[PDB]
């Protein structure tokens, strides 16, 4: 069997809470008025929910009403408790209300609203000091999820909402998000492909917040270097092959070494042997202006096969990269 | 949303 | 991998 | 309303 792992940090939260704190099954859901809110456009639409600007008639607040798919009742109330406990925390979401139609049964997610920017005019126009800034704003709400021993699961650039005229940051879409509770074997399929960490893809389930950090990695490096996304796979298994390619075999079959990982034969012949790529090979003309020596340090601490030795969101919020923005 | 759920 | 030789 | 919509 493989070796089992602790988180770093924030270990023992869940167990410092009152069952109902992540009991979310038992959870009671406070339910609101349906009639308070009239929709105005629509923002988009997800794989479970249709997304609209809206207003509250009662008081001409504008919010984001979040419409439910038929989905089980247990993932709705998961992420009703996740987002009442992170509420307040600084760059999540704000949860608003929480109303069902009396009729349809339909329920709804209300939101503060937030005015994104199309990603595509979002990277044209963001400098070296906006990365650093917007990745600390970031930070500051990873930090405070994990603090409140919650994994997002799921970071990854649809779900963070940048509003640069406003500098605004919001990380949303707390669907796949989950409580941490040290020695548990969790799920591997989340996050979305380009963006899932090593352990996911060996099939390691004793993960922890530290998942949520590899994520922050892939977007950084997308980021700095100009190539969305930074690892291009076709599938899971080649997923793992583009982050070999870059970080090389060697540390990979150390980390898998250490943890007593079995991997299908198969998957071993296939990853091969590649020698580790060092940062600065990814530099080009057209991205050059965004990377400094610090950042290339920065995302080396956070790429990295072990969770275990990934920067924690406390440890990368004291990291140089971050000087010119704080002090 | 490549995924979904946990278990 | 197609075959089961677990511990 | 209520047909996916995709590219
Ligand atoms: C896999 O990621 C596809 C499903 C994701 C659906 C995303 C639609 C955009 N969206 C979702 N929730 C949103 C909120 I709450 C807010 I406030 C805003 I502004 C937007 I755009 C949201
Ligand atoms: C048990 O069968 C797990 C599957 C093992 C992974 C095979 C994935 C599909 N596949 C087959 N040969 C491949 C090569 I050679 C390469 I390079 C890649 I990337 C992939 I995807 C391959
Ligand atoms: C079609 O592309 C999207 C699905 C249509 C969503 C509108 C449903 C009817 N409707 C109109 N206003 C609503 C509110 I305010 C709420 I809260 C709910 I639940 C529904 I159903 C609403
Ligand atoms: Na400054």
């Amino acid at each position: 069997g493989p070796v089992p792992s602790r988180a770093r940090v924030y270990t023992d939260v869940n167990t410092h809470r009152p069952r109902e704190y992540w009991d979310y099954e038992s959870h009671v859901v406070e339910w609101g008025n349906q009639d308070d809110y009239q929709l105005v456009r629509k923002l988009g639409r997800g794989k479970y929910s249709e997304v609209f600007e809206a207003i509250n008639i009662t008081n001409n607040e504008k919010v984001v009403v979040k419409i439910l798919k038929p989905v089980k009742k247990k993932k709705i109330k998961r992420e009703i408790k996740i987002l009442e406990n992170l509420r307040g925390g600084p760059n999540i979401i704000t949860l608003a209300d929480i109303v069902k139609d009396p009729v349809s049964r339909t329920p709804a997610l209300v939101f503060e609203h937030v005015n994104n920017t199309d990603f595509k005019q979002l990277y044209q126009t963001l400098t070296d000091y906006d990365i650093r800034f917007y990745m600390y704003e970031i930070l500051k709400a990873l930090d405070y999820c994990h603090s409140m021993g919650i994994m997002h699961r799921d970071v990854k650039p649809h779900n963070v909402m940048i509003d640069h005229e406003h500098r605004k940051l919001r990380l949303i879409d707390w669907g796949l998000a989950e409580f941490y509770h040290p020695g548990q074997e969790y799920n591997v399929r989340v996050a979305s492909r380009y963006f899932k960490g090593p352990e996911l893809l060996v099939d390691y389930q004793m993960y922890d917040y530290s998942l949520d950090m590899w994520s922050l990695g892939c977007m950084l490096a997308s980021m700095i270097f100009r190539k969305e996304p930074f690892f291009h796979g076709h599938d899971n298994y080649d997923q793992l092959v583009r982050i070999a390619k870059v970080l090389g075999t060697e540390d990979l079959y150390d980390y898998i070494d250490k943890y007593n990982i079995e991997l299908d034969p198969r998957f071993n012949d296939i990853l091969g042997r590649h020698s580790r790529k060092r940062w600065e090979r990814f530099v080009h003309s057209e991205n050059q202006h965004l990377v400094s020596p610090e950042a290339l340090d920065f995302l080396d601490k956070l790429l990295r096969y072990d969770h275990q030795s990934r920067l924690t969101a406390r440890e990368a919020m004291e990291h140089p990269y971050f000087y010119t923005v704080v002090k | 949303x490549d995924d979904d759920d946990d278990k």
